[PDB]
């Protein structure tokens, strides 16, 4: 059912070494990401995200996005600041994009409140203001959401600028991975 | 997921004007950048003018203040007003749309090209 208290889950957003991030731009990504989840199935009853904005010594070896994320997730496993928090959610953030204007990446279906471990729930996101909702889309993937046929959904495969989950399938998956059950209502 | 069709090319004399039009059908909100490219014989294709989904425009230095790009309210039609034309503007002009996948990046969609020919006078002997 509804838990006795919302679970504290940290979303730890690490500025890539060498990147320059701007405050309003990163704030927009983090608030859009938080709101995209809280808007679903009354999820503030189940989770209160602490978005943490910090830094990392890691930088992607190139513009190769898959290489970049594989290296970022590995870097977390021996990052002394992240010790004891292998069950949280992590984003590497930069100003620009990756090769061919890739906007972000994520490990799909990598966070569940019961099994989270080993820094598996991790991804990367641009923060440029012209790409609202990228972190929210990647967080959706981390929570198990798949691409949708509806082009007005946050989880359309193509960037559209939209910010909200519309797919009932995705909303059920995301909420289930955060402890929700259908009998709980919204 | 989008289809583009452009029109309006022709032959004009130096100093003339032409108005190009491009109509997009399909998933219009997938268009991140809507624009015009051109390719002249022996040369590489080059950006002429484009407009972002947020309304920001870019022009090639060589056409700024002679050409104007615009997009209609419905977002399906892109215009290129070409004034004060020069022989250096002769080219096939292509409508273009960039889509961006969150994880996959940019994909290019193209129109079929419309020919623009700008004549100037060639004086010759008799
Ligand atoms: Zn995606």
């Amino acid at each position: 059912a509804v838990p006795s208290e919302p679970k504290t889950v940290y979303v730890i957003c690490l500025r890539e070494n060498g990147s320059t991030i701007y405050p309003n731009e990163v704030s927009a990504q983090m608030q859009d990401a938080a709101n995209s989840v809280y808007a679903v199935h009354g999820l503030k009853r189940y989770v209160n995200f602490h978005f943490v904005l910090y830094t990392t010594e890691y930088s992607c070896p190139s513009g190769d996005a898959k290489e970049g994320l594989e290296g970022f997730t590995a870097s977390l496993k021996s990052n002394p600041k992240a010790e004891g928090y292998d069950d949280q959610i992590y984003f590497l953030i930069r100003w620009g994009t990756w090769d061919n204007k890739i906007l972000g990446m994520s490990w799909f279906n990598s966070y569940n409140v019961n099994t989270a471990s080993d820094f598996e729930a991790s991804g990367m996101s641009t923060t440029q203001l012209m790409y609202p909702g990228v972190m929210a889309h990647e967080l959706g993937h981390i929570l198990g959401a798949e691409h949708t046929d509806n082009s007005k959904d946050l989880m359309y495969a193509t960037f559209t600028g939209y910010l909200s989950h519309l797919s009932e399938k995705n909303m059920d998956i995301i909420a289930k991975n955060l402890g929700w059950e259908a009998a709980d209502g919204d | 997921q989008v289809q583009l069709q452009e029109s309006g090319g022709g032959l004009v004399q130096a100093g003339g004007s032409l108005r190009l039009s491009c109509v997009a059908s399909g998933i219009i909100e997938s268009i991140n950048t809507f624009g015009w490219y051109r390719q002249a014989p022996g040369k590489q294709r080059e950006l002429v003018a484009d407009i972002s989904r947020w309304g920001s425009t870019n022009y090639a230095d060589s056409v700024r203040d002679r050409f104007t790009i615009s997009r209609d309210n419905a977002k399906t039609t892109l215009y290129l007003q070409m004034n004060s034309l020069k022989p250096e503007d002769t080219a096939v002009y292509y409508c273009h749309a960039e889509t961006i996948g969150y994880e996959s990046g940019a994909h290019d969609y193209w129109g079929q090209g419309t020919q623009v020919t700008v004549s100037s006078h060639h004086h010759h002997h008799h």
